[PDB]
């Protein structure tokens, strides 16, 4: 505890994300919404928005 | 756990001894790296060792 | 105000020796990189300290 703050320890957690390639298991808070066809709608399918 | 001079390391596209022999994150890397002191923790005034 | 200057010539220089000698976090350069400085070389290196 006694040495400078350039060599004192460290801890580090790395967060490694996989982008969608299959169906998303980790998915964060936002509710749902009924699904509406056949008109000129906003649409977020699994972050994918347009 | 490492120390304050190797977290600058930890980055895609990095060379050093950390990033060479014990922890190598790739180029096209996508995530987040958080770092943290833990002086309070893992420092003893013997040594830890 | 009266800043040493040492010049540093005809030897090998190794720069991961500098993080055992001093506890700083980052090794800020500007026109080239802190990692590539074991390949490339030099004429002289000037050394300021204050």
């Amino acid at each position: 505890p006694t040495y400078g703050v350039g060599h004192q320890p460290y801890r580090v957690v790395v967060l490694s994300f996989e982008l969608l390639h299959a169906p998303a298991t980790v998915c964060g808070p936002k509710k749902s919404t009924n699904l509406v066809k056949n008109k000129c709608v906003n649409f977020n399918f699994n972050g994918l928005t347009g | 756990v490492i120390r304050g001079n190797e977290v600058s390391q930890i980055a895609p596209g990095q060379t050093g001894n950390i990033a060479d022999y014990n922890y190598k994150l790739p180029d096209d890397f996508t995530g987040c790296v958080i770092a943290w002191n833990s002086n309070k923790l893992d420092s003893k005034p013997s040594g830890n060792y | 105000y009266a800043w040493n200057r040492k010049r540093i010539s005809n030897c090998v220089a190794d720069y991961s020796v500098i993080y055992n000698f001093a506890p700083f976090f980052a090794f800020k350069c500007y026109g080239v990189s802190p990692t590539k400085l074991n390949d490339l070389c030099f004429t002289n290196v000037y050394a300021d300290s204050f």
